[PDB]
């Protein structure tokens, strides 16, 4: 597996380990685990980028131990 | 040492490097597939399974390369990779710097028209400038990322790990930076209370915006959407240095050879674009050589330079 930061906008790091195959929405639910966020209400950034729930880490070439920023829909 | 590659390793050293590229048969995922010939641009080598080669392995009927590029500062794992910026050469071409005049290496090479060149500082200083002025541009597609010194159009960069030129804290703040143009982009509101950072997509129809977010997500300010006060009743470059920086257009001075005799044979073989890989086709020869070095074609010069730019 490969480590991620899920980081609020407030500055708080959410470590997460993912499989490189894993798709964003996995993604999510990863981080509804940790936090409680239901996913429908995340949006993850990935440097500016809007990711898509169908996508993997890969398709975004994001590297281990980087920074994926959450943001709430409320 | 010739080296055409860089990448931006972050693990031990923190810097932009000279990258070593290896290749694998994507079947097996062993390095022993053969191309047919060797890459001779970036999109060969970062578009994967473009290119096309035999496998040596025991019957693996793989004909597909996958490349990797690791740090060429330390021994690495073939799974500790790197990230190459593909937009770094070496100045092989002597090519002045399009802000400071200088000849330096290495340049990075933007992908305008004119193929505009700058020095890895001032484009450090071109990137740190832009981002303390909230100049970069957000796009929908590409996320947030500069274009050209010069402002050349189509010519954002798009592998947006050529920012890992800030330094890890300033890299931060253009994730940062790139996030929260991203929620504004996507119609959302920033937070306006000093040092809370929040920034959210709030509810439709709704003028109060409060800054929700239980476990440090908001800090619980309400807002208004339109004036960003607390919720309130009622109304609210030279022309000269740019024309010398181009890697294409500024390098015309100096002939170009494109072809040499192959150093068993002697017959002449036409080089494949930026390829360093050299193969003779005369049966009774098939020499494989090195353009740059003249030596027998070897793993040094394939992981160090097997096309420049
Ligand atoms: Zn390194
Ligand atoms: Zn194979
Ligand atoms: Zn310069
Ligand atoms: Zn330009
Ligand atoms: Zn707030
Ligand atoms: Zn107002
Ligand atoms: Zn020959
Ligand atoms: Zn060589």
């Amino acid at each position: 597996s490969m480590l991620i930061k899920v980081k609020t906008l407030t500055g708080k790091e959410i470590e997460i380990d993912i499989e490189p195959t894993d798709k964003v929405e996995r993604i999510k639910e990863r981080v509804e685990e940790k936090e409680g966020i239901p996913p429908q209400q995340q949006r993850l950034i990935y440097s500016g980028k809007q990711m898509n729930d169908e996508k993997t880490a890969a398709d975004y070439k994001i590297l281990g131990g980087s920074v994926l920023h959450l943001v709430l829909a409320l | 040492i010739y080296n055409s590659f860089y990448v931006y390793c972050k693990g031990p050293c923190q810097r932009v490097q000279p990258g070593k590229l290896r290749v694998q048969c994507s079947t097996c995922r062993q390095a022993t597939l053969t191309l047919t010939q060797g890459p001779s641009c970036w999109d060969d080598v970062l578009i994967p399974n473009r290119m096309s080669g035999e496998c040596q392995s025991p019957h693996c009927p793989g004909t597909s390369a996958e490349f990797f590029f690791n740090c060429g500062a330390h021994p690495t794992s073939d799974k500790e990779t790197s990230v190459a910026l593909h937009l770094i050469a070496t100045n092989s071409r002597n090519i002045t710097c399009i802000t400071c005049t200088d000849v330096r290496s290495p340049v990075l090479v933007f992908q305008c028209n004119s193929r505009h060149v700058i020095c890895l500082d001032c484009f450090h200083l071109y990137c740190v400038t832009r981002l303390n002025d909230r100049q970069f541009v957000h796009d929908p597609q590409l996320g947030y990322s500069l274009p050209c010194v010069a402002g050349c159009p189509n010519s954002l960069i798009k592998e947006l790990h050529h920012f890992r030129i800030l330094g890890e804290e300033q890299y931060n703040r253009y994730q940062q930076y790139g996030a929260e143009e991203c929620v504004l982009q996507m119609g959302g509101v920033l937070c306006p209370r000093p040092g809370c950072g929040a920034g959210l997509l709030p509810e439709p129809d709704q003028r109060k915006v409060t800054c929700e977010g239980g476990n440090g997500l908001g800090c619980g300010f309400a807002f208004c959407r339109e004036c960003k006060e607390a919720y309130h009743e009622g109304e609210c470059v030279d022309e000269r240095a740019a024309e010398q920086a181009r890697w294409e257009a500024a390098s015309k001075e100096t002939i170009k050879k494109t072809t040499k005799p192959c150093p068993r044979c002697h017959v002449p073989v036409e080089k494949n674009g930026g390829c360093m890989h050299m193969k003779c086709p005369q049966p009774q020869c098939r020499l494989e050589w090195c353009w740059n070095c003249g030596c027998e074609w070897n793993r040094v010069c394939m992981g160090d330079h097997w096309f420049d730019v």
